[PDB]
């Protein structure tokens, strides 16, 4: 169980810049290290083997270094096609082991999210469940915090979120958070709010509605 | 050159077993160890084991010793990996490849679940109400409680694509999936343009077009 600790887990860069990814082994693995690139829905592709030998067909912008326990994958003159996941692997000893991966995203100017809150539909309430949804639209960076509040009481554990991949045209992200409440709970309370914090917001933005009609 | 072909997606119940195939071509199959790897969503790849097609000899990661069994069929140049007593943790994308190579199968996705085929319920995410706060409104469709994946969503029969965001599905505690599809449009368009989400759940051959409109207290 020779652990390969890979850092960072995520990182943002701009076209033309350099990227450095690190992998540290729990035991000396010599130079028996490989690096791979992987894009969503696809299998990994080999970039470097023997720690510094660039595989055929791979752009010279990719370079690997290291010997012993600390290895580095360096990407120079970053290009849009380099946006993907990268991971290391040691094959000095079995079982072979892999780094946890590093996702490389493209940087852009900070953009605050536009927030929208949606009450549950009357159609759904007939099912005994109430889904309240909060939308955070076209923001950057990806980091965002959504806090649900019912009658001003902080909700915990009853929400699930989903985030889109970086938009191809404007490089922003969007996220959806769904709060799941029983119909009885929803009917018992009045004020429903979604509080959002993000680098682009000077102060937290809260969207809210009161149950009624 | 070297090609490794796996199956696509497979649904299996807990306690059952699955046998994944990897059809090789472009080289002498019996020459070259075949390795197998497991990949869970953002969980770092894991090496399962390897097999010598010529001798049938195998070596396993102790972690998968009691779950995976590697075999081969020389006549058909195919390598197989059988996973037994399946559990939710076995759900992942599995690949056949070599020690440290550029040759990989496309990956086979195994989903372990006790859930039964179910079409989704589509609920409206109605555009706010009253007046707009920024001239821009948001609306969408909550596609929930369906199994298995996937579901696809389009808007206005494909006439609407700009500003559309269809989120990755999420697995609910119930064992059923749910996902939302949204779109931002001018608030001034709510009374002149109809917005309909086209939802398709091929696994159940279910399709449904849902019109999304502002909520009105006057209507039933």
């Amino acid at each position: 169980e020779l652990v390969m600790t890979q850092t960072p887990k995520f990182m943002s860069t701009s076209v033309g810049d350099r990227v450095s990814i690190t992998c540290k082994a729990s035991q000396n693995v010599g130079t028996a290290v490989a690096w791979y690139q992987q894009k969503p829905g696809q299998s990994p592709k080999l970039l470097i083997y023997s720690a510094s030998n660039r595989y055929t067909g791979v752009p010279d912008r990719f370079t690997g270094s290291g010997s012993g326990t600390d290895f580095t994958l360096t990407i120079s003159n970053m290009q849009s096609e380099d946006l993907a996941d990268y991971f290391c692997q040691q094959y000095s000893s079995y079982p072979l082991t892999f780094g946890g991966g590093t996702k490389v995203e493209i940087k852009r100017t900070v953009a605050a999210p536009s927030v929208f809150i949606f009450p549950p539909s009357d159609e759904q309430l007939k099912s005994g469940t109430a889904s309240v949804v909060c939308l955070l639209n076209n923001f950057y960076p990806r980091e965002a915090k959504v806090q649900w509040k019912v009658d001003n009481a902080l909700q915990s554990g009853n929400s699930q979120e989903s985030v889109t991949e970086q938009d191809s045209k404007d490089s922003t992200y969007s996220l959806s958070s769904t709060l799941t409440l029983s119909k009885a709970d929803y009917e018992k309370h009045k004020v429903y709010a979604c509080e959002v914090t993000h680098q682009g917001l000077s102060s937290p933005v809260t969207k809210s509605f009161n149950r009624g009609e | 050159q070297v090609q490794l072909l796996e199956s696509g997606a497979e649904l299996v119940k807990p306690g059952a077993s699955v046998k994944l195939s990897c059809k090789a071509s472009g080289y002498t199959f019996t020459s070259y160890w075949m390795h197998w790897v497991k990949q869970r969503p953002g969980r770092g790849l894991e090496w399962i084991g390897r097999i010598d097609p010529n001798s049938g000899g195998t070596k396993y990661n102790e972690k998968f010793k009691s779950k995976a069994t590697l075999t081969v069929d020389k006549p058909s140049s195919t390598a197989y990996m059988q996973l037994s007593s399946l559990t939710s943790e076995d759900s992942a994308v599995y690949y056949c490849t070599r020690r440290d190579s550029d040759y990989w199968g496309a990956g086979t996705t195994v989903t372990v679940s006790s859930a039964s085929t179910k079409g989704p319920s589509v609920f409206p995410l109605a555009p706010s109400s009253k007046s707009t706060s920024g001239g821009t409104a948001a609306l969408g469709c909550l596609v929930k409680d369906y199994f298995p994946e996937p579901v696809t969503v389009s808007w206005n029969s494909g006439a609407l694509t700009s500003g559309v965001h269809t989120f990755p599905a999420v697995l609910q505690s119930s064992g059923l999936y749910s996902l939302s599809s949204v779109v931002t449009v001018p608030s001034s368009s709510l009374g002149t343009q109809t917005y309909i989400c086209n939802v398709n759940h091929k696994p159940s051959n279910t399709k449904v077009d849902k019109k999304v409109e502002p909520k009105s207290c006057d209507k039933t």
